[PDB]
């Protein structure tokens, strides 16, 4: 996890190789490509509670609000197990409104 | 590691708070306390300078 201590990326990993009086490293990375801007948040108010991402990012794609990790851009609706509260909405700043989405209750009909 | 992907500042705060253990929450619920603090330090430096 040493940064640029085997290539430049992430570092994936790594094979030798031996020369005359010395030896070769053939590091593989991860390096990321084709990047999309979006709007983002911190946290996400609703019920008068803030909701933040457990892991990932809360993004939008102009309309609509979803969670991603943070590397690979791969999104989903914001429910209940991919979030935590902590506190009431009038503290953190930036925080944005949409609706958390419980599993369990429109599973009880 | 790539190019440069923009990201606004206190989000990439709390992504380094995440790093040491820390859940982001403790940051965004103080962030107005720990800028005053990350001020204040910064101007001990050129005092001492
Ligand atoms: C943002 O993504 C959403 C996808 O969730 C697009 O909204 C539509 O949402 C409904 C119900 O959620 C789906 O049935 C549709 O298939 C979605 N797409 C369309 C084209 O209707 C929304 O269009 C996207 N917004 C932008 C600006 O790209
Ligand atoms: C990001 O910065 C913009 C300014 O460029 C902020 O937008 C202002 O918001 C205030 C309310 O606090 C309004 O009174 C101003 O009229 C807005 N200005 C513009 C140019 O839109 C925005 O609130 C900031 N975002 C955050 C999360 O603080
Ligand atoms: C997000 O939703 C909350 C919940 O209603 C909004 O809080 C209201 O804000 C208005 C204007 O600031 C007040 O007149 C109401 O009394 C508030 N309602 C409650 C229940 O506190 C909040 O304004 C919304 N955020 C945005 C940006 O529209
Ligand atoms: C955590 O420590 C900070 C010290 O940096 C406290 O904030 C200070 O509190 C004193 C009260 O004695 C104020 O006079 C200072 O102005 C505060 N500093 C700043 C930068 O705001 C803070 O109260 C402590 N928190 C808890 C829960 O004890
Ligand atoms: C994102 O938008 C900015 C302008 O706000 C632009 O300069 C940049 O090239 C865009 N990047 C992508 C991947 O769309």
């Amino acid at each position: 996890k040493r940064v640029d201590f085997c290539g430049k990326g992430y570092h994936l990993m790594s094979f030798p190789q031996s020369a005359p009086h010395g030896v070769v490293f053939l590091h593989v990375t991860y390096v990321p490509a084709q990047e999309k801007n979006f709007t983002t948040a911190p946290a996400i108010c609703h019920d008068g509670k803030a909701h933040f991402p457990r892991e990932g990012v809360f993004v939008s794609n102009g309309t609509h609000w979803f969670v991603t990790q943070r590397n690979f851009y791969e999104p989903q609706i914001i429910t209940t197990d991919n979030t935590f509260v902590s506190g009431n909405c009038d503290v953190v700043i930036g925080i944005v409104n949409n609706t958390v989405y419980d599993p369990l209750q429109p599973e009880l009909d | 590691a790539g190019a440069a992907l923009q990201i606004p500042f206190a989000m990439q705060m709390a992504y380094r708070f995440n790093g040491i253990g820390v859940t982001q929450n403790v940051l965004y619920e103080n962030q107005k306390l720990i800028a005053n603090q990350f001020n204040s330090a910064i101007g001990k430096i050129q005092d001492s300078l």
